[PDB]
RNA sequence: GGACGGGGAACGAGCCCCCGCGCCCGUACCGAGAACCGACGCAGGUGCUCCUGGGUGAGAAGCCCAAGGCGGCUCGGGUGACCCCGGGCCAGGGAACUCGGCAAAUUGGCCCCGUAACUUCGGGAGAAGGGGUGCCUGCGGUCUUGGGGUAUACCCCCGGGAC
RNA sequence: UAGUAGCAGCGAAGAGGGGUGAGAAGCCCCUCCGCCGGAAAGGACCAGGGUUUCCUGGCAACUUCAAUAGGCCAGGAGUUAG
RNA sequence: CCGUGAGGGAAAGCUGAAAAGAACCCCGGAAGGGGGGUGAAAAGAGCCUGAAACCGGGCGGCUACAGUGGGGCAGGCCCGAA
RNA sequence: UAGGCAAAGCCGCCCGGUGGAUGGCUCGGCUCGGGCGCCGAAGAAGGGCGUGGCAAGCUGCGAUAAGCCCGGGGUAGCCGCA
């Protein structure tokens, strides 16, 4: 939406911050055990109920 | 019309939003309480024995 | 970057009218800012094709023919052109201002003005020439009206 | 109150051209508080403060210094440049 | 810079375009000229290059009405590529 | 905003010049035949919700072209059998087809003439039926809109516009 | 089953030359050809979506084919009000 | 993650003793292949063992005038080390 | 006549690819027995958001944010899962 409430906007900021895979050194640190994050999503596939 | 065409009308409305007390997507903005925790119509937390 | 997107906004024209010279293919990949597109527009490697306006020579020729009376026959008409309601407004205004001027100056008495004013409203007179002919023929005024 | 400075390409162009320093402050800091913090911390004069809340949830303030103080000088004095 | 080693005039016949679908006739005629020149000049079809004036002649009446025949000039360059241009 | 009353001070404006302050939240982008919903980069739905040049035209109709955009309703090439989906034409006959004129076909705009039974007197009615229709060369009219003539209408002259 | 069905239908579509590149019908540029033009298509914008926006680079996966393209992937940036 | 919501709700364990996690050379656009190494053993990060279904190759028997599977007897070809 | 001699195809074995059974393992569960037993206006439980140099999740923590101070144990390493 063009016009947002700040409470809804802040929750979108939290989702935006967490949407990222684990860094490449974490994969090396864990010997390829930690490769994926559950907070990873696509905007078109998984919809936040914000 | 009750199937796919009527599904296209669910793009702009809303019945519930996020509840401040429990954080779930269960706050009824018209009835003005939470369908999960009961915030706004009951100061005690809503929880029933028939639900696991 | 897309040079045509930048160049169209500099030139103030559509992106469909922005032309990049094929000689400047090497310099496209180096352009970073709008100042770099401004350098190329000054050099003439980016310009804008002049826009098309629909030519009106055929229309302007045809409009003279239509004024002379060509191309308006029965086989060229599909709907209503003459306004019947609008014609009545001009018919009353032409005849009323003529009659009112005559009475205002004094050449027509208010009594004889009334019968003609009501005859105008009653659709007795086809046009102004008919009204002038009636006024001249019946001698409703001392001096003939042109 | 201040969290850090913004030294991006846009922020650096602003400092040289419009005498503006870009900072990240607390999300609840107002324009009155940001102007007071900048003047107190750095001993300059603020003309106006333009503030926005970024899509990542932070507050960014474009502080325009008054016309006797250099925005780039304060950046280079702090050592954050 | 590339030098010419053989020049010929050819009258390519495009009557076959009237036997294919109307919506691909002008593009089909490009294939006819490439296969014609490849056959007569003994090169592959990808080695043939079409001049701009020839292309405009093929597309002059849009995709459905290419010309029935074209008078062309074929030139074989020193490196092996053949150039075809409309006779003008 | 104005009026009508009461109270108060010795100052003082709705006029002119000058000075100060204006916090908080939104602001990117799509807004849809790929950014929303429908499990999809879905021929549906939401939103064509509001706006848009020229020619023909009654017309915001259709057709062609601007401004502006697009070739991304995200496979390409060859062949030119049967068969299928969509489309065109068909001599003579003219519903003989078929449950059934289903489907297709016919008519079609505008102008003029003309128009029945019946009727709740309003209608029926575009009833029905007949004729005209292009292009070119000239001659006129009814207005309209400015300017110039003594000149507010009329009359004369000049330029533009419509029928 | 089977390297088979489908990737037609709903009134647009491509072609030539050059450049990039390991690799080009498909990416970039020019020329031609076409479609919309009171709009499945141009301008604005609500809800909803939430970074899809911009820049750089890339092609293991995604896109009914390809790809050096990309709403994809990686990195960085971006929304200023009396 | 699914549903507007009340609510509903998965899949998914194992290198080696020690990374000693594969130096170096040729090829490839790259994934990667060959040679060469480490290790008791590739156990090679898609990592203990690694079945069947399934698919590819090699071998044995048949194969275009003969209607298929199971059993008994007879024969051909092939294997028949423990 | 039969063999050299073969198409497509069929059966068996071996090797390979796919797959993740089997076996071994186990910081997990389950059951039973014993104990202990309330927290909150001195603002709780629960939730949101944030917090790490490179950090997305979990765990911890709360703008003093994988942490600050004091004392006891513990002496040589430590900077959670990782
Ligand atoms: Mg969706
Ligand atoms: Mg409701
Ligand atoms: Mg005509
Ligand atoms: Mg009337
Ligand atoms: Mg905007
Ligand atoms: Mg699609
Ligand atoms: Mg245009
Ligand atoms: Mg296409
Ligand atoms: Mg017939
Ligand atoms: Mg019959
Ligand atoms: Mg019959
Ligand atoms: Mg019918
Ligand atoms: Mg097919
Ligand atoms: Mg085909
Ligand atoms: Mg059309
Ligand atoms: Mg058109
Ligand atoms: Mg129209
Ligand atoms: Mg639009
Ligand atoms: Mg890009
Ligand atoms: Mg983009
Ligand atoms: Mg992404
Ligand atoms: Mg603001
Ligand atoms: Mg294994
Ligand atoms: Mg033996
Ligand atoms: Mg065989
Ligand atoms: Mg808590
Ligand atoms: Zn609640």
């Amino acid at each position: 939406a063009r016009n947002k409430p700040l409470g809804k906007k802040l929750r979108l900021a939290a989702a935006l911050n967490s949407n990222r895979n684990p860094p490449l050194w974490v994969i090396a640190k864990t010997k390829r055990r930690v490769t994926r994050s559950p907070a990873r999503r696509h905007w078109r596939r998984q919809k936040l109920k914000a | 019309m009750k199937g796919t065409p009527s599904m296209g009308k669910h793009n702009k409305g809303k019945t519930h939003i996020r509840c401040p007390r429990c954080g779930r997507h269960s706050y009824n903005v018209t009835k003005k309480y939470c369908a999960s925790c009961g915030w706004g119509r009951s100061k005690r937390w809503r929880r029933y024995n028939w639900a696991k | 970057v897309d040079v045509k997107r930048l160049a169209a906004e500099i030139l103030g024209v559509g992106v469909s009218r922005v032309k990049i010279s094929p000689e400047a293919v090497g310099r496209l990949e180096e352009v970073v800012t709008k100042d770099d597109v401004r350098a190329l527009i000054d050099e003439g490697l980016i310009w804008a094709e002049p826009e098309k306006g629909n030519s009106r020579g055929r229309w302007r020729e045809l409009h003279e023919k239509k004024k002379k009376g060509r191309r308006r026959g029965q086989g060229s008409r599909k709907g209503r052109r003459l306004d019947e309601e609008e014609a009545w407004v001009n018919k009353m205004r032409v005849m009323r201002r003529f009659l009112n001027t005559l009475k205002r100056q004094g050449k027509l008495d208010p009594a004889t003005w009334r019968q003609l004013y009501r005859m105008v409203k009653g659709n007795y007179f086809r046009d102004l020439r008919h009204l002038k002919t009636y006024i001249n023929e019946h001698k409703l005024t001392k001096e003939p009206v042109k | 109150m201040i969290k850090r400075f913004v030294i991006t390409e846009k922020a650096l162009r602003l400092a040289e051209r419009e005498n503006k320093i870009t900072i990240i402050v607390e999300r609840t800091a107002t324009k009155k508080q940001i102007a007071d913090e900048v003047q107190r911390l750095y001993n300059v004069k603020v003309e106006k403060v333009n503030t926005l809340i970024t899509p990542r949830g932070e507050k960014k303030a474009y502080v325009k210094l008054a016309e006797g103080y250099s925005a780039m000088d304060l950046l280079t004095k702090l050592g954050v440049l | 810079e590339k030098k010419v080693v053989l020049t010929r005039e050819y009258v390519i016949n495009l009557r076959r375009t009237r036997e294919v679908s109307r919506t691909k006739r002008a593009k089909y005629a490009v294939g006819l000229i490439r296969r014609f020149v490849a056959r007569h000049l003994k090169v592959e079809p990808k080695a043939v290059k079409l001049g701009q004036a020839l292309n405009e002649a093929l597309w002059a009446r849009s995709i459905e009405k290419p010309p029935r025949r074209v008078h062309v000039v074929v030139e074989k360059l020193d490196d092996g590529t053949v150039r075809v241009e409309l006779k003008q």
